[PDB]
RNA sequence: AGGUCUCGUAGACCGUGCACCAUGAGCACGAAUCCU
RNA sequence: CAGAUACCGUCGUAGUUCCGACCAUAAACGAUGCCGACCGGCGAUGCGGCGGCGUUAUUCCCAUGACCCGCCGGGCAGCUUCCGGGAAACCAAAGUCUUUGGGUUCCGGGGGGAGUAUGGUUGCAAAGCUGAAACUUAAAGGAAUUUGGCGAAGGGCACCACC
């Protein structure tokens, strides 16, 4: 039967979308479907920074960052354990993960 | 082989001040300890078993079976109810299907075809029941058709004390459970169906927890 | 057996009844 | 029910009404209670009316003492900022009390010690005590709220608007109650201040009770 | 039925004719087909000659060998 | 679009009935509808009712009461005669004992009872019990 | 792992609702007590409820626990809920009403009262959070 | 539930819900008969006379009870009628 | 003039895939009510 | 890999692009036809209009663009519900239904044979539309509970498992 109120995806009164390319494999995915993620990352890790921090011409010189977005299908997101599979009851949420750190 | 009543409305009946329980429909109230009623009808009321079906489940080994018993009792004047109960063994089930249907009877009224003359035999009007899939139509009839039904229903509907009915059925009514339940649903709603006999205001007699909680309070703490 | 590669494999024999029934008029 | 030139408030119950805090209801609304506030002011709060929420208390104690049994009413509180008031309520009128922890068997299973079946019955919300309201429906048991203007009203007789967030206005309306159900069985005068202190009736956390254990004697 | 009208059965007679053609029983009733795959042609019973004898067997839940003729 | 009148008419009745409202507002105002709960009320099943008379089709407000089962049009208007109107009374009606059937004829609009007594038939309107 | 089941602790529990004034913090002192007071079949399970009472001991020197109801600890709540002082903190000599709550008094029995004072308005009725 | 004699066919006639004015059968266990009571006219205490309020079940689940007990008090003349 | 600003320190969300992995002959199972 | 004309990798012909001439098929799926009326709300959102404290285009005024609080109508949708429906999943429509009748169009009678042969028709072609029968079978299916088994995921335990 029907597994869901919509069907894995945002669209309810368009009837098209247009798609795009997974980053993990080369599936082609419609964009409203597809689990997308947006990551600020960093140049480098909690270990390099006093290295760069202490050996660097300019004291208290800020790093930038690294921003970028990945957009996953559904195996490739599942694989990769971004998204996991939930009960029928708890299938219902919409918030995001708690973020404790 | 004594009686211990726990709750306000047994001991109160054991005190022999209820007279019916006519009023105890009336006051909408549960009836919760079986033998109020065995108290009340007795040699008026008797049983008869209707099926027991096998209900099976999986484990890891074997199957577990367990055998639930339909049983209705109801005497031939008035009142009817129905129980089901699942259980291991045969007897404890018959027995326990017994109690459950003696805790839940209900009264029933019955109707004229036509001329108003004597006791009636019918239904009152066109009173349906639905549950599950099964739809019951109870259509009054002439005095003296005699009850046309499935065999079941027809033993539930003599056993409810109406002499005639016409009836119609629809959907899948092998399952005899459902369908005595659908039965039973359809005899349960012939109260609740306004007619114009009854449309002035009735008075509010006192209820009898107000009329004897002194009694109550004098007797237990 | 899924119906697109039934359907596909009649229509192949379809194509050659066609060319049969051309050829053997 | 307000009817009569005698029960009515005279100078100082709105006084008390004013310094508990019972005006000021919560920022939703309920379109059962909407005939109960008087209207909606700047900052999203709104203004409760004192003469319903007074002729509710009429009829609340019209239903308490219409009958004679007092151990036949139960009042029930299930949060900590009404726990003693439930208890003073009850050591006043004679009523029986359950405060916390109200386990979901005492109306309708017939084996357990504690399986009662009383007359009326009153609780402090509908909204945390959801459980109560279901189980007092299955028997014959009418329901007296001290309801929010936020709280729904499911399976209610009575619905006192009130304001059931701070302790003050909750330890005061059940003050009120107990003296308004003792005039009316007429061991307590209508006319004179039989007032020990509403101060009785009060609830606050530990911290303030070590504070004024410190402060005063 | 769908159409409720006063003078609405012009509709209603060709849709109950199309779709009592749409039936099995009343096919093979109404039809020269049915009528002429009989193998008696609506005969109750039929005389015939024997040429041989077979032996079939019977299927793969109850294991037999029935006897029959060629008629 | 609007097509007939008397069946969204009885609908709205049936629905505000079986919910449990005290007044229903009626959007149209037309004579067929007014003679039905003239009728009706001569029945003794609701109670009173207003209209409220403008330049248009205006409105109508019924007070209600605890008297009502349901209120139902069969559509469209079939043709009745006196010689069978003991079948429609045997499969529209749930009991022989109460329930009106009002048809229109050319005595007027009444039930089933005044129109076999003044010996006359007609078109059908509805039923309620 | 050493964790007790609930016949030692359930035990523990009756013998220190019943018997609460010939206790102590010493094992062997309240190891004779459950001896005296409790009979036994075994000595294993014996040291087990004197060590587990020895721990309520400590328990209940520091505060207080929610399965028990001991009668020394107990009616010290009542004490507390039962002193009346000399405010009430309702009769206060100056109430701040709303000019709302001052329209609403206007049309509720009166015209003044002697124990009211009117404040001003907020100037921005921005109350709900930012949500989306 | 009369004939031509005069007995009445029907054993007991159930009661009629207040509001709503429904038949209350017999396993309407939210079904309420609230009691509530009557002052006296100068002293203010209680005396002894009764008004019982009936309730069905549907508008109590529903929840909108406690206005037509406060219509049918204001109609009697326990609520005052300004209110 | 004083010369370590205060309060506790999840201070680990470094990664993306992972070798080849097929098949199982049938015979072998039955559904119930209460005292003398 | 036992076998690989397959999953994988490097090249790669038609194609993918535009003009011009054609076929008219999709899980063309909200698997839910169109018009109209009625029956619980709540919080946000897009458009246009209405009203009202305060802030801004720097301090006064006017209406404007940007905020805040509310309403009205249309539209995409969200959350709970003993109104109600259903076999259930679920549905504010899939409700107003034995208490069956608002108006109208198309479509299906067990499962295969089968969208198959033939007849007709359009098309350069591939094909599109209309559309059977003989015969065989007592099942084929929909919803959901309970052990089962996963080259599914999470907590763990075991020298008859490993290190
Ligand atoms: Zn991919």
């Amino acid at each position: 039967t029907k597994k869901r109120r919509n069907n894995g995806r945002a669209k309810k009164g368009r009837g098209h979308v247009q798609p795009i390319r997974c980053t993990n494999c080369a599936r082609c995915v419609p964009k409203d479907k597809a689990i997308k993620k947006f990551v600020i990352r960093n140049i480098v890790e909690a270990a390099a920074v006093r290295d760069i921090s202490e050996a660097s011409v300019f004291d208290a010189y800020v790093l930038p960052k690294l921003y970028v977005k990945l957009h996953y299908c559904v195996s490739c997101a599942i694989h990769s354990k971004v998204v996991r599979n939930r009960s029928r009851e708890a299938r219902k949420d919409r918030t995001p993960p708690p973020r404790f750190r | 082989k004594e009686w211990l009543p726990v709750t306000k409305l047994g001991r109160l009946v054991k005190d022999m001040k209820i007279k019916s329980l006519e009023e105890i429909y009336l006051f909408s109230l549960p009836i919760k300890e079986s033998e109020i009623i065995d108290f009340f009808l007795g040699a008026s009321l008797k049983d008869e078993v209707l099926k027991i079906m096998p209900v099976q489940k999986q484990t890891r080994a074997g199957q577990r079976t367990r055998f639930k018993a339909f049983v209705a009792i109801g005497d031939y004047n008035g009142h009817v109810g129905l129980g089901v109960k699942c259980s291991k063994e045969v007897a404890t089930a018959i027995r326990g299907a017994i109690i459950l249907a003696k805790l839940s009877i209900v009264p029933v009224r019955r109707g004229y075809w036509g001329n108003k003359i004597g006791k009636p035999h019918t239904v009152p009007c066109k009173v349906t029941g639905r549950c599950g899939s099964v739809l019951v139509r109870l259509i009054p009839a002439p005095r003296g058709t005699g009850i046309v039904s499935a065999p079941v229903p027809k033993k539930l509907l003599m056993m409810a004390g109406i002499d005639d009915c016409y009836t119609s059925a629809r959907g899948c009514t092998a399952t005899l459970g459902n369908f005595a339940k659908a039965t039973f649903d359809a005899i349960s709603k012939t109260y609740s169906y306004l007619t114009p006999d009854l449309w002035k205001e009735t008075v509010f007699t006192k209820s009898p927890y107000q009329e004897f909680t002194d009694h109550l309070v004098k007797t237990h703490t | 057996m899924r119906a697109k590669w039934r359907k596909k494999r009649m229509r192949r024999l379809k194509r050659k009844r066609r060319k049969m029934r051309q050829r053997s008029k | 029910s307000g009817a009569l030139d005698v029960l009515q408030m005279k100078e100082e119950d709105v006084l008390k009404f004013l310094a508990a805090g019972t005006h000021l209801g919560g920022t939703n609304l309920d379109f059962q209670m909407e005939q109960y506030i008087y209207k909606r002011k700047s900052d999203g709060i709104y203004i409760i009316n004192l003469k319903r929420t007074w002729e509710k208390l009429l009829l609340a104690a019209r239903a308490i003492v219409a009958i004679e049994n007092p151990a036949d009413v139960s009042v029930i509180s299930s949060r900590n900022t009404g726990q003693r008031a439930v208890l003073k309520f009850a050591a006043a009128t004679g009523a029986t009390p359950i405060a916390g922890r109200f386990t979901p068997g005492t109306f309708t299973n017939q084996i357990q010690t504690a399986f009662r079946e009383p007359r009326l019955l009153v609780v402090t919300d509908p909204r945390a005590d959801h459980q109560p309201l279901t189980e007092a429906s299955y028997v014959n048991l009418p329901t007296i709220a001290l309801c929010n203007t936020d709280s729904p009203l499911r399976y209610v007789d009575i619905a006192i608007p009130c304001n059931n967030k701070g302790a003050h206005s909750v330890g005061l309306m059940w003050w009120m109650l107990a003296r308004e159900v003792l005039r009316m069985r007429g061991t307590i005068s209508r006319e004179h201040p039989w007032e020990v202190m509403p101060d009785l009736y009060f609830y606050r956390d530990p911290e303030e009770i070590e504070k004024e254990e410190q402060a005063a004697a | 039925g769908k159409c409720r009208g006063l003078r609405t059965a012009r509709k209603l007679r060709s849709h109950r004719r199309d779709q009592k053609w749409h039936d099995k029983q009343y096919k093979k009733a109404h039809l020269g087909t049915a009528l002429k795959a009989n193998p008696f042609g609506g005969a109750s019973h039929a005389k015939g000659i024997v040429l041989e004898k077979v032996g079939v067997e019977a299927k793969q839940p109850n294991s037999a060998i029935r006897k029959c003729v060629r008629v | 679009v609007r097509m007939n009148v008397l069946a969204d008419a009885l609908k709205s009745i049936n629905n505000a009935e079986k919910r449990g409202k005290r007044q229903v507002l009626i959007r149209p105002c037309s004579k067929v509808i007014v003679r039905f709960l003239t009728v009706m009320m001569k029945h003794g099943y609701i109670g009173e009712f207003e209209i409220i008379d403008d330049h248009r089709a205006g409105k109508i407000v019924v007070n209600l009461t605890g008297r009502l089962n349901k209120c139902g049009v069969i559509s469209p208007r079939f043709d009745v005669q006196l010689k069978d109107l003991e079948k429609w009374q045997n499969n529209l009606l749930p009991s022989r004992q109460f329930g009106f059937i009002v048809l229109t004829t050319s005595a007027g609009i009444m039930d089933h009872e005044e129109a076999r007594r003044k010996h006359t038939g007609g078109k059908i309107l509805g039923f309620f019990f | 792992g050493r964790v007790r089941t609930k016949t030692v602790k359930k035990a523990a529990r009756v013998i220190i609702e019943k018997y609460y004034t010939r206790l102590g913090n010493d094992f062997h002192t309240n190891k004779r007590v459950c001896e005296e007071i409790a009979i036994i079949p075994s000595k294993k399970l014996r040291n087990k409820i004197a060590g587990y009472v020895t721990h309520l001991m400590k328990r209940i020197q520091r505060g207080p626990v929610r399965g028990i109801s001991i009668k020394l600890q107990e009616e010290e709540r009542e004490r507390r809920d039962n002193y009346v002082p000399e405010v009430s903190a309702l009769d206060q000599e100056i109430i701040e009403v709303d000019p709302d709550t001052k329209e609403m008094l206007k049309l509720l029995d009166f015209g003044s009262l002697s124990n009211l004072q009117v404040t001003q308005p907020t100037v921005g009725m921005n109350f709900k959070t930012p949500r989306g | 539930m009369q004939n031509d004699a005069g007995e009445f066919v029907d054993l007991y006639v159930p009661r009629k819900c207040s509001a709503s004015n429904r038949i209350i059968g017999a396993k309407d266990h939210a079904s309420i008969q609230m009691n509530v009571a009557e002052v006296d006219k100068v002293t203010g205490r209680f005396n002894g006379q009764f008004k019982t309020y009936a309730i069905c079940g549907a508008i109590r689940r529903m929840g909108e009870s406690d206005d037509s007990i406060l219509r049918l008090a204001k109609a009697d003349g326990i609520v005052s009628k300004n209110f």
